């Protein structure tokens, strides 16, 4: 799994 | 006005499916829907917490036209190390970009030696900000140029050893000039 996720903002 | 797209990740039609090496656990595709639901392809990797990191990433086939000298211009967005709770030995705030000349618009696994660097990427000074409605993205705008080519086309590669990071548009282009 990434840690976070950039969906127009980051996201963890 | 001189300018002349090889390559915009922003007007492609349907996924990228960008060769990835790993090619899952590595770097993967995730859309950002804009104001009118229509997806910006990105990729994106965040393995912080696992060492020795090496994803690889390899645009399809890009011809270079007539054009000797091209520009690459990627809108990035990193995750400081600071940022994630969380200890990191290994954590990144820069990617790798490099470059592969080649004849063949096919190729299927091309080595990692093969590839030739053309920079280490972090977050400088330069920004530019894309509205989506809901938000807007401030990201980094880095652009570098490689050449003289010879050969018809190139691939373009990214590599990440352990940094939290999503690339959010990559044009290539050349001054008709």
């Amino acid at each position: 799994a990434p840690y976070c996720v950039y969906r127009g903002s980051w996201s963890c | 006005g001189n300018e002349v797209t090889l390559l915009d990740s922003r007007s492609v039609q349907g996924e990228l499916g960008w060769i990835a090496s790993p090619l899952e656990g590595g770097w993967e595709e995730v859309s950002i829907m804009d104001e009118k639901n229509t997806p910006i392809r990105t990729y994106q990797v965040c393995n912080v917490m696992e060492p020795s990191q090496n994803n690889w990433l390899r645009t399809d086939w890009i011809t270079r036209e007539g054009a000797q000298r091209v520009y690459i211009e990627i809108k990035f967005t990193l995750r400081d190390c600071n940022s994630l709770p969380g200890v990191m030995g290994t954590c990144k705030e820069t990617f790798n970009l490099y470059y592969y000349e080649s004849d063949n618009d096919k190729e299927r696994f091309i080595r990692e030696n093969q590839f030739v660097k053309i920079d280490t990427i972090a977050a400088d000074e330069s920004f530019t900000q894309v509205d989506i409605g809901d938000r807007i993205m401030k990201l980094n705008t880095e652009i570098r140029d490689v050449g003289p080519l010879s050969k018809k086309g190139f691939y373009l590669a990214f590599q990440d050893v352990g940094a939290c990071i999503a690339l959010v548009s990559v044009r290539v282009f050349y001054k008709k000039a």
